[PDB]
């Protein structure tokens, strides 16, 4: 048994940890304004309406 | 109105209609149809003012929706939004009415400490009428812009 096998190569990925996700983290909270925005368009229509015209 | 307020005026002088006062109906009913005109375009576009100002006002102050904010919630964004509405609303009512009589005894007697009671932050609301009135001037002519900036202006120093 004399062939050069190479067993344990190096991962790609650096060893140091997990990046934060701040700005991520607004973005997607922007998102979600946006999105709440709209359903909060129909309930104030809703809102608008006469009191006692059932 | 323009002509109420003229014609309380002469009433409490027990007092016919000055010249004064009559130019000053005049030059109202003369410019009826600028003023429809105005309040027409402001009142076909009131879903679009209001989203864009409540996308502008939120997105100046994301603090409103976040969590331990004002607006948090369906229900209080859509109360928010319904204010900007009711806010676009005074404002064509202010336009068509020659003065602000109708925006104040509708919306402007009460709201600050009725905003002061449930700690609503009257610079967001200022933040978000004045989105609405870009939104709005964006609409309008330059004439017709500044009409209905009168009338929001006002609206604006009313809060503050
Ligand atoms: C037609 C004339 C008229 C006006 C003008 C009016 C304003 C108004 N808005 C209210 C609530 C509210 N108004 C708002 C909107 C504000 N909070 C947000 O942060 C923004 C900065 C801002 C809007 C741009 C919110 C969130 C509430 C609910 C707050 C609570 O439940 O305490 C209330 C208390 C009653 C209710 O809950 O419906 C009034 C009287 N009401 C009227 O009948």
């Amino acid at each position: 048994m004399q062939p050069i096998i190479l067993r344990t190569l190096s991962a790609r990925r650096p060893v140091q940890g997990r990046p934060n996700l701040e700005t991520y983290t607004s973005e997607v909270e922007r998102w979600k304004a946006i999105a709440q925005t709209q359903y909060a368009l129909e309930l104030a229509k809703e809102m608008s309406r006469p009191a006692l015209r059932t | 109105s323009a002509i109420t307020k003229a014609i309380l005026n002469a009433d409490a002088e027990a007092r016919y209609l000055s010249p004064g006062e009559i130019d000053v109906v005049r030059g109202y009913l003369a410019s009826g149809e600028r003023r429809v005109r105005v309040a027409r375009v402001l009142s076909d576009n009131a879903l679009r003012i209001v989203r864009g100002a409540g996308d502008t006002m939120f997105q100046k102050r994301p603090d409103l929706v976040a969590p331990g904010g004002n607006a948090y919630g369906e229900v209080r964004t859509a109360k928010c939004l319904r204010d900007l509405d009711y806010f676009l609303r005074l404002v064509t009512y202010g336009v068509l009415a020659g003065d602000t009589s109708p925006i104040d005894e509708i919306g402007l007697i009460g709201i600050k400490e009725t905003y002061s009671l449930l700690e609503v932050p009257v610079p967001g609301v200022i933040d978000g009428i004045k989105a609405a009135k870009q939104q709005a001037a964006a609409l309008l002519s330059s004439e017709d812009a500044a009409e209905a900036s009168f009338y929001f202006d006002y609206v604006i120093s009313a809060m503050s």
